[PDB]
RNA sequence: UCUUCUG
């Protein structure tokens, strides 16, 4: 139950505390077109609020080059904090370092 | 009253308050036939 | 998902047409020569059968839901 | 005051096509003939499609839009029907309509195509263009189509079901001489088929009492109707459009004198 | 070279790769400006497609899938790995940019009719409706069957000739709006039989039943959930756009006959402002008429990689030019309504055109008298709940402006929530009223004489009760 | 886009 | 319906006298029941109380004859054991 | 319960939200649907 | 909590009494149609259907609001209650009694909107007076609602999926509200800026400008087909200015038609040479341009923005301030139609010949460019030595940040005015900027020349990664091409570390579109809400509702925004 | 939803009229035709023919709306001519050059096919 | 040059600076329930009913909130039958 | 106050125009006399237009100063602003 | 038994892994279908990194 | 209560 609700939900934490759950997580897959689909497969948000204006979280940064697509943004109260991968970028698994 | 089956597409009649299991395969996805009254579509 | 009758911008029945562009091409014709042959002239025409995708063959890969 | 004799001669004529040049007339008859071509050429194709039985992947709105779209053989009976609204019987009768009935079904491995020839008219001169075939769907094994369909006469201006024609060419000043399209750069262009100018020459010389005439025209047909046909049936038509104008306008004339 | 740097470690395996899945679709993205290629991305997710090649089998709300989709005539090589190809969203259009009547003002676009005859962008919208016989209820028990009027004391008068006995409509009859798709019926406990808990389509749906499944669903009690479909014809509010950002509903449909036509009979299939193409500054959309207008005569799909270097717009046009066309795309238009050449030359070609999901049916809602809110006794909100548009603030702003004083009062209290109150005079606090009694007493005061009727919204008088519950006591006096 | 004194 | 029509002129602001909340409230000797369903459906001197307001759409509450519409609703008073500061 | 029919069933109506006698038309309540608005566990908490 | 629902907008004091849901509005997409006057909108017919007006029962109206009743709901122009005198409805849709149909004065019949009904249009955000206009109603057999395309720039709307609120006024006092105060000819010059709201637009625009040429010549039976499409024709054929060999009229000829009355008004086109007023042939424009009208009468000029748009001493505004509202609504239909109508025959396109240049403007392009990174390598080797001085009041960084933005500032600009001579007359990008109707030089510059320095919060493209923007970049490279500049043009196409900065820029322009909406909209409220009770007494003093004076007369000169209008003292200025 | 039926182009609504003949006041001898469910095709004929007569002063039609289906024609002739005389001509002498086009086009067919 | 008067006029009334916002809005002694539309809300209530303030309902908001006429424009005058005018001319119907 | 010294301004405001003929209309609608011959006129809001151009409106504007005083100017008595 | 967990579809503990595109138009699945995602209570969830 | 779009 614990992993079900988290996932329908989209609150990442327990059922009876929601303080520290943090929404936005675990979206309903967009099926209006293939593209839309694989779009939502690699999308990345950016933690940082929507309602807050200032600007620097929001601007194509340098480092972005080749790991997030500079153009795939949604325009409006979310630009920049929404984010889609490039083609040939692959996020690392994780290894151990004994 | 005839329930196609989804598996094994064999029309089951199930009466009403019956439970909805297609006999000779179990599954239990049925769907409703295509209903005997016509309807005209305009080839526009 | 299946070859339309009638292209769009004229009217000239294309949908005839699917089966033998497949087979000239086939037969080693190069796309434009089998569009030549089928006698598409117009971009138009054209344009319907290169640009056609069928998906009606992936579609008939699935079992029918009535046997 | 009076109209202007004109003249035809045909270049070309085939199955599918004929080339006609129509001299000594005006830029808006000319206009209006090629109109009347697309739009007001009644031909007979399916108008009502009752689906029995559809397990094809396409849905059955899907497969009557495609039956709507197949071209029926039109030449001769198409005078002879009458339309739907004119016909005293209700619906659909022998004299209003042509019966079209459709049943296959894959029992075969093999995918069925299912072609227009599976189309079976009870009339014999409506047939559909076939004496390839147009694909109506493809059915896999285990699914069947059973319809029957009702055709009826109509021309290009309710649906394009009813367009007689692929494509209409109509041309006149091939070389541009009365200069009704200024070129910025008059070299680029490409020369017309009908130019009669000289390579060198890239325009003709304005003109200017000259008029629009001489019009050049490629009407190319579906099978519905024979090239020709297409055209002697506008004529007819448009004539046939002008004479009830003026007889509502001569109801017209007397009632309010 | 002129030594830059002489000691690269790694390069990169195509410049093209920077772009994402929605970014790659793009053709010549580097001729476009940036928040053109910025807006692409977000309307190519709107676009309408075979979204899966399962989709039959799928009872999804909300699907469209567009009858006959078309692979790009002018393609980026990168395309290939997402799929684009096998799966596409939108067709290849003769488009024309040019003024003709008016119509493709601002961003419209004026389509032809007669290719809308012939399925040009013609799409199915499927609805799914779920309902789920639920037997939790100590007495309450959502069996499903065909209410009947006499039988169940709640009831309603739309049609419920549809259903079948099993309550479920059958699959290929068609569903006008305000129709029963599922009949449902609780049990009442008679405290001292029926209230009715039917599922009624969506208005203006007007679609056929395309398959009703039956089982059971993860709690065990009965499921249905009906697919509704409907065929969508292109309109004139629909919305289309382009692969470079330029989105604009259409403005009207003429037929064959009187859209502008080539000499060769080829009529655009849809007519775009060239007023949009200057500000916004997307060339690419212009090379790609280009390109694609030689890939249809060439038969090869054009390619439209960002950075290629081997492909210009020169060696484009001369290729153009070898096929018989002006080298620069343009075209000697003719009026369809008159037939004579138009003056200038409209650049006509082939280009990729997709259909957004936003479509004017689906978008239009009137309000007439309609069902109120239980807490503040107001219009409702949204399409679903026939729910009146709100007369914002800034709107209230506007109308102060003008000074029609009496439009602002219809506006804001006699269209929304008139109510009357009675309120007694000697204390501004309201007064019990028995209006079939004719009986109007106050107390606190043990005043019946002076008491007043007071015309006031009834959010006032909520706000007055509920100011007066936190002790505050809002006394209107007359005086 | 243009320049700085311009627009971005 | 007899009273004439009025519109307000002016809106006196004060705070309500626990006296004058005593008199007005229709509910006699307070909520004393914490429940709000008593006989089945109705809880006099109860939260949900048939004089303070109209119930399931068709009732009429005891006061007047509001029919979901005519009653403007009636208040109730609640006697604190003893006195609370207002926030 | 209309004036002039008496013992009429009065139709119900989803458009407007209102009952409706039949044989005449008239609408008797005006807006009188507005929006028309666990147990099994425990008890009244 | 009570404090809650109350303190929170969209509680009870604001979301639920200072606006409201209202009942009788409708909402749906809008389309274009040049067809329909200014105060006309195109109403579908199921929601003028839905929507009704109730109309009482005179003597005059019975017979037509009987006819109405028999038709009922489901005919169109139908009727879908009545209500009587005593206050029952008989909602017709249910069987009506034949008695109950029957209709006397004092009854209610609640009609179908029909056509010249008074309706108010809304498009959100509302930001001015002018976002709410009184509109008639012409119904239209299509699902969308259609309104004038002149009417789009006060609503700040196009048709690429906007949508606009119906709201219709359900009595005849609030009607004639609407009527004689909001309707969309009363509305046409707003007092915030004593200049027309509304102006010629897109098509209308870029071909007014071709059609007021010289050079357009109109033949016996394109003059016809014009006249036919003007609206306040006098029924008499204008002379043709050119008699002999062949009657041929000119394009000023027949827009002097249009032109309302007698309306006396003297402008410049955009193009007009700056020394042609002092020289020679100063009233004989060679250009064409210094547009005279007189006696309402088009003697020369080519009618452009600034005739015929949305500013002071506009043909438009003089027009509303001479001749009246009426006039002037029918002059804007008019210019719409008749100039369309001619556009069929000349057309309008944008093709990739337009952006294309000769080789040898490309050739200077490349020059400009090539000279130009070798001045900012000499300024980079110049403080690279230390040889370069700094500014006063700007550190050397700053300074030579400034120098080089200005070499390349003055490149790229000599590239744009390169390009925009390279322009022919036929070249439609020139139309359409000369005309005003979209576009603009920049536009053209970057189209064909250079798209120019892309930079991010006001500096060129910063150093993302360490000391250098772009890992294929050298470190501390603060040349040309490493900091932003992008040197080809759209058509040529930007190479893939200039597509990234270009990306970087069209960043910050759609950032700063989200941010002002917000900010901008708390302004204007906070403004609304500190001066919303300021009005004009009848002492004409400027008063709130406490009834301080804060103004004595209004404006300090007791006259409203809209009538003023530019003038020059000419007392001022000349020597004694 | 709102989309007009197709056959309501060419059809006759019961009780609408094809033509309506309404003088015009503001010029002598001149008359305003209005056809109903007529588009462009008839209506240019039907003008070009009344400009070739020397004694039309005014020939022209306009489609008031696209939508909707209906000519305006306006003629004015000189003195001893009528308006309504000039659109009965035109339609005798459109009438006439069609048939005798359909009489060459028969003949031309005729030639080309064996000959 | 009036809109941008009366602004600065509005803000400069009183002698001291009024800032367009909460606290130097809701400071001038206006109407309690004008105050509450803009910004406060309940406290500016909660104040008004400690200390027996009266709504003078002379304001525009004021009006707009409780269904009255607004003391706007068309509502500034109040329009009164003339039996005199009415006795003369002809009464047709 | 006095039919003398009347202060206010003599012509109609646009604000007095659009309620007094909306007042009137209304009157008309509900079979009030008219003042005007109407010339086949059936909409009220045009009759009242009609009496309004002649002058006919049985309808006196009482204008409230801001002092509290009141003046009572007829529709006749002022100019129209058109 | 400790509890179950929910798999995202075509990873390597789903049942469609490692299967040929016939097999996985036999099972009614897409053989073009990304994977990726969860069905949970019947909706396909997709986690947002 | 959320998320996702539309301006
Ligand atoms: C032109 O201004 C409009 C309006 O200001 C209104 N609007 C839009 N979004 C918002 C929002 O979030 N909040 C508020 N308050 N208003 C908003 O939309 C603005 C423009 O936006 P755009 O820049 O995308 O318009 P394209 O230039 O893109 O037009 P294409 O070529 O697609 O038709
Ligand atoms: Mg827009
Ligand atoms: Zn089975
Ligand atoms: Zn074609
Ligand atoms: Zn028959
Ligand atoms: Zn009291
Ligand atoms: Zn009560
Ligand atoms: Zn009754």
């Amino acid at each position: 139950d614990g992993l079900k609700y988290s996932l329908a939900t989209g609150n990442w934490g327990d059922q009876k505390k929601a303080h520290q759950a943090r929404a936005g997580v675990s979206q309903v897959l967009n099926r209006l077109t293939f593209a839309s689909t694989l779009s939502h497969l690699r999308r990345l948000n950016s933690p940082i609020g929507r309602d807050g204006k200032l600007a620097k979280p929001r601007q194509l940064h340098n480092t972005l080059w080749g790991m997030v697509c500079p153009a795939e943004t949604p325009e409006g109260h979310a630009v920049g904090l929404v984010k889609n991968l490039a083609l040939m970028a692959y996020i690392s698994v994780g290894s151990q370092p004994s | 009253m005839i329930y196609i089956c989804g598996e094994c597409h064999t029309e089951n009649e199930i009466k009403s308050r019956d439970p909805i299991r297609c006999r000779e395969c179990g599954y239990r996805i049925m769907y409703k036939k295509r209903t005997k009254r016509l309807v005209v579509f305009d080839a526009r | 998902m299946i070859i339309p009758v009638r292209c769009f911008t004229c009217g000239k029945i294309v949908g005839n047409k699917w089966e033998a562009y497949l087979g000239l091409l086939q037969a080693e014709y190069t796309e434009g020569d089998a569009l030549d042959a089928l006698g598409l002239k117009r971009y138009c025409c054209r344009r319907m059968l290169l640009a056609h995708v069928d998906l009606i063959e992936k579609l008939l890969n699935y079992a029918p839901l009535e046997k | 005051p009076y109209a202007n004799q004109p003249t035809v001669r045909i270049t070309e004529l085939t199955d599918e096509n004929v080339k006609f040049i129509i001299e000594n007339t005006d830029l808006a008859v000319a206009n209006s003939i090629r109109r009347v071509f697309i739009a007001e050429v009644p031909i007979i194709a399916i108008d009502w499609v009752q689906i029995d039985a559809n397990s094809s992947v396409l849905h059955d709105e899907f497969i009557a839009h495609r039956l709507g779209l197949i071209p029926l053989t039109s030449d001769d009976i198409v005078d002879k029907l009458q339309y739907s609204r004119d016909c005293t019987c209700e619906e659909f009768c022998p004299e209003c309509s042509v019966e079209f009935t459709l049943d296959v079904r894959c029992n075969e491995d093999q995918t069925r195509h299912v072609t227009s020839r599976d189309l079976i008219s009870n009339s014999p001169r409506v047939i559909p263009v076939t004496s390839d075939d147009i694909l109506i769907v493809k059915l896999r094994k285990g699914q069947e189509l059973r319809l029957r369909a009702y055709a009826k006469k109509g021309f290009g201006k309710e649906h394009a079901k009813w367009n007689p024609t692929a494509g209409v060419a109509f041309e006149y000043d091939p070389d541009n001489a009365l200069r009704h399209t200024v070129y910025p750069k008059p070299e680029e262009w490409p020369k017309s088929e009908y130019s009669e100018l000289d390579e060198d020459e890239s325009q003709a010389p304005y003109d200017p009492n000259g008029k629009p005439e001489r019009f050049y025209y490629n009407v190319e047909s579906c099978g519905s109707l024979r090239p020709e046909t297409i055209v002697l049936s506008a004529l007819s038509g448009l004539k046939k459009k002008l004479s009830d104008l003026q007889t509502q306008l001569s109801h017209e004339i007397q009632s309010d004198v | 070279e002129v030594a830059y740097c002489s000691t690269y470690t790694h390069c990169e395996i195509h410049p093209s790769m920077i772009l994402g899945v929605c970014a790659s679709i793009i053709p010549f993205p580097d001729h476009n400006q940036s928040p053109r290629n910025t807006y692409q991305s977000a309307m190519g997710k709107q676009a309408m497609g075979v979204y899966i090649t399962n989709f039959h089998v799928r009872m999804d709300t909300l699907a469209h899938v567009l009858y006959y989709p078309q692979k790009p005539l002018v393609t980026t090589r990168s395309m290939e790995y997402l799929r684009f190809r096998e799966l596409p969203a939108g067709i290849n259009s003769i488009v024309a940019i040019a003024s003709y009547t008016g119509y493709n003002q601002e961003d419209s676009v004026i389509m032809n009719r007669s290719a809308v005859d012939r399925g040009f962008f013609r799409s199915v919208f499927y609805r799914s409706y779920k309902e789920q016989e639920s037997k939790k209820g100590f007495d309450q028990e959502e069996v499903f069957e065909k209410p009947t009027r006499e039988t169940c004391q709640g009831m309603r008068h739309a049609i419920y000739d549809k259903l079948d006995d099993d309550g479920l409509i059958a699959p290929g009859v068609r569903v006008s709006g305000d129709d029963v798709i599922i009949g449902k019926t609780v049990t009442l406990p008679e405290n001292e039989t029926k209230r009715d808990c039917s599922t009624f389509l969506r208005t203006s749906e007007t679609g056929i039943v395309d398959q009703v499944m039956v089982t059971l669903n993860q709690e065990g009690y009965k499921f249905c959930k009906i697919r509704v479909r409907s065929v969508r014809i292109p309109q004139i509010g629909d919305k289309f756009a382009s692969r470079h950002g330029q989105k604009g509903t259409c403005g009207i449909q003429y037929r064959q006959e009187d859209m502008p036509f080539t000499c060769e009979g080829i009529t655009p299939d849809i007519i775009i402002n060239p007023h949009a193409i200057p500000s916004r500054m997307t060339i690419g959309h212009l090379i790609e008429c280009l390109q694609g207008k030689v890939s249809a005569n060439k038969g090869e799909i054009g390619d439209a990689t960002p950075f290629n270097d081997a492909v210009n717009v020169q060696k484009i046009s001369n290729l153009l030019s070898d096929y018989g066309y002006h080298l620069r795309g343009n075209e000697v238009l003719y009026n369809g309504f008159t037939g004579r050449k138009i003056t200038s030359q409209i650049f006509i070609g082939p280009t990729y055109y997709q259909r957004l999901k936003h479509m004017v049916d689906d978008k239009i809602h009137s309000r007439a008298r309609g069902p109120i809110q239980i807490l503040n006794r107001q219009p409702m909100e949204g399409r679903s709940r026939d729910g009146g548009l709100r007369f914002g603030e800034m709107e209230r702003d506007c109308q102060i402006a003008h000074g029609a004083a009496q439009f602002l009062r219809e506006r804001l209290f006699e269209a929304s929530d008139p109510y009357q109150v009675h309120v007694c005079n000697l204390c501004g606090i309201m007064a019990i009223a028995n209006t079939r009694t004719h009986t109007y007493e106050c107390r606190g005061c043990r005043n019946k004489t002076q008491i007043s009727l007071v015309r006031m919204p009834y959010a006032c008088k909520l706000l007055f009760q509920e100011l007066m519950s936190m002790s505050i006591a809002p006394r209107m006096m007359s005086v | 886009i243009w320049g700085i004194g311009c627009n971005p | 319906s007899a009273c004439p029509l009025r519109t307000i002129k002016r809106v006196q602001f004060g705070v309500l006298s626990p006296d004058e909340l005593k008199r007005m409230s229709v509910t006699e000797g307070g909520i004393k029941y914490p429940e709000t369903t008593e006989g089945g459906r109705p809880k006099l001197g109860g939260l949900m109380d048939p004089r303070q307001g109209v119930i399931e759409r068709t009732g009429r509450c005891q006061t007047c004859a509001g029919n979901m519409t005519e009653c403007p609703g009636h208040f109730g008073h609640i006697e604190l054991a003893k006195p609370v500061f207002h926030v | 319960t209309c004036p002039n029919h008496p013992d009429a069933i009065l139709v119900e109506d989803y458009r407007a939200g209102d009952m409706i006698c039949p044989e005449c038309g008239l609408v008797v309540g005006d807006r009188v649907i507005d929006v028309g608005s666990n147990p099994l566990l425990s008890d009244g908490d | 909590s009570l404090k809650q629902r109350l303190k929170g907008k969209e509680g009870r004091v604001r979301g639920n009494l200072m606006g409201k849901r209202v009942d009788f509005s409708a909402r749906t997409v809008i389309t274009p149609d040049p067809n329909l006057s200014i105060d006309q909108v195109g109403v579908p017919r199921s929601i003028a259907a839905n929507m009704t007006f109730a109309e009482i029962v005179t003597p005059f109206n019975i017979d037509r609001l009987q006819e109405l009743v028999r038709r009922g709901n489901s005919q169109y122009p139908g009727a879908k209650y009545i209500i009587r005198d005593n206050g029952d409805r008989i909602d017709l849709r249910f069987h009506p009694k034949p008695s109950d149909l029957h209709l006397q004065t004092g009854y209610k019949v609640e009609r179908h909107m029909c056509d010249g009904d008074i309706v108010i249009f809304n498009r959100q955000p509302t930001l001015h007076k002018m976002s709410m206009m009184g509109h008639r109603v012409r119904i239209l057999p299509w699902s969308t609602f259609r309104l004038n395309l002149s009417v789009t720039t006060p609503y700040n709307a196009d048709f690429d999926g906007d949508e606009m609120n119906l709201h219709l006024p359900q009595s005849l006092e609030t009607r004639a509200e609407i009527q004689e105060l909001a309707m969309v000819p009363r509305m046409i010059v707003t007092p915030q800026s004593n200049r027309p709201v509304m102006g010629i637009v897109q098509d209308t625009l870029t071909a007014v400008r071709k059609f007021t040429k010289r050079d357009v010549f109109l033949e016996r039976g394109e003059v016809m087909n014009l006249l036919m499409f003007l609206s306040t024709w006098d029924g008499k054929v204008p002379q043709p200015a050119i008699l002999k060999p062949r009657p041929l009229w000119t394009g000023k000829q027949i827009f002097s038609l249009i032109i309302p009355g007698h309306i006396n008004c003297i402008r410049t086109h955009s193009t007009h040479p700056d020394d042609e007023d002092s020289g020679p042939y100063k009233h004989i424009s060679p250009g064409d341009t210094k547009v005279v009208v007189e006696n309402g009468e088009l003697i020369m000029g080519i009618l452009c923005k600034k005739s015929l748009g949305t500013s002071a001493g506009s043909l438009v505004h003089i027009s509303y301030l001479e001749m009246g509202h009426d006039i002037t609504r029918l002059f804007y239909s008019n210019i719409q139609t008749v100039i369309n109508n001619w556009l069929l025959i000349e057309g309008h396109t944008i093709g990739i010949g337009d952006s294309i240049a000769d080789s040898k403007t490309y050739q200077d392009i490349q020059n400009t460019i090539k000279k130009a990174k070798q001045d900012v390598i000499e300024v980079i080797e110049k403080a690279h030595n230390n040889e370069l001085e700094p500014t006063p009041g700007n550190t050397l960084r700053q300074t030579f940040e400034n120098q080089v933005n200005r070499i390349l500032n003055d490149a790229r600009d000599k590239t744009g005015s390169s390009a925009q001579k390279s322009l022919s007359e036929y070249n439609n990008f020139k139309s359409m900027v000369v005309s005003g109707a979209k576009g603009s030089k920049i536009n053209i510059s970057q189209v064909i020349a250079v798209v120019g320095q892309q930079n991010v919060e006001g500096k060129r493209i910063p150093f993302g990664f360490k000391h250098r923007t772009l890992p294929h970049f050298i470190k501390d490279d603060y040349g040309p091409e490493s900091r932003g500049f992008v040197e080809n043009s759209y058509l040529a196409g930007l190479t893939p570390t200039e597509f990234f900065f270009h990306a970087m820029g069209g960043r910050e322009g759609l950032i700063d579109t989200a941010v002002k909406t917000a900010e901008t909209g708390y302004i204007q409220r906070r403004l609304i809400k500190s001066m919303e009770s300021v009005m004009v007494k009848y002492d004409a003093t400027v008063r709130n509702s406490i009834n301080q004076v804060v103004q004595l007369r209004y404006g300090e000169d007791g006259l409203a925004g809209e009538s003023v209008e530019f003038q020059n003292l000419a007392t001022l200025k000349p020597s004694n | 939803m709102n989309a007009p039926p197709a056959f309501e182009s060419f059809l006759l609504f019961e009780g609408e009229k094809k033509i309506t003949i309404n003088k015009d006041t503001k010029v002598p001898n001149a008359c305003l035709f209005t056809i109903n469910k007529e588009d462009h095709t008839l209506g240019n004929i039907i003008k070009s023919q009344l400009l070739k007569d020397p004694q039309v002063l005014f020939a022209g039609y306009k489609v008031p709306h696209p939508l909707e289906h209906k000519i305006i024609i306006r003629v004015q002739t000189t003195p001893d001519y009528s308006p309504q005389e000039a659109f009965t001509n035109a339609i005798t002498d459109l009438i006439s050059e069609l048939s005798l086009l359909e009489e060459r086009f028969r003949v031309a067919i005729k030639d080309k096919q064996e000959g | 040059y009036r809109h941008l008067a009366l602004l600065c006029d509005t803000m400069t009334c009183r002698g001291h600076l009024m800032a367009i916002t909460r606290h130097g809005v809701n400071r001038q002694d206006t109407g309690p329930l004008m105050k509450c539309s803009f910004e406060e809300t309940v406290d500016v209530l909660m104040e008004a009913a400690a200390h027996g303030e009266s709504d003078p309902m002379k304001g525009v908001s004021e009006n707009i909130m409780l269904g009255q006429l607004a003391p706007a424009g068309t509502g500034c005058f109040d329009l009164l039958l003339d039996a005199e005018k009415c006795k003369y001319g002809m009464e047709i119907p | 106050q006095a039919n003398q010294k009347r202060i206010t301004t003599p012509y109609m405001t646009k604000y007095e125009r659009a309620r007094v003929l909306g007042t009137r209309a209304l009157q008309i609608a509900m079979c009030a006399p008219v003042m005007v011959e109407l010339e086949g006129e059936t909409d009220p809001l045009l009759i009242a237009m009609k009496e309004l151009k002649a002058r006919k409106i049985p309808i006196i504007i009482r204008r409230y100063l801001p002092d509290g005083s009141y003046e009572d100017w007829g529709v006749d008595e002022l100019i129209i602003s058109d | 038994f400790i509890g179950k967990i929910p798999i995202m579809l075509r990873s390597t503990y789903c049942l469609l892994n490692g299967l040929t595109d016939r097999d996985l138009c036999e099972l009614n699945e897409c053989p073009l279908d990304p994977g990726g995602y969860f069905i949970i209570n019947g909706s396909e969830k997709v986690l947002i990194a």
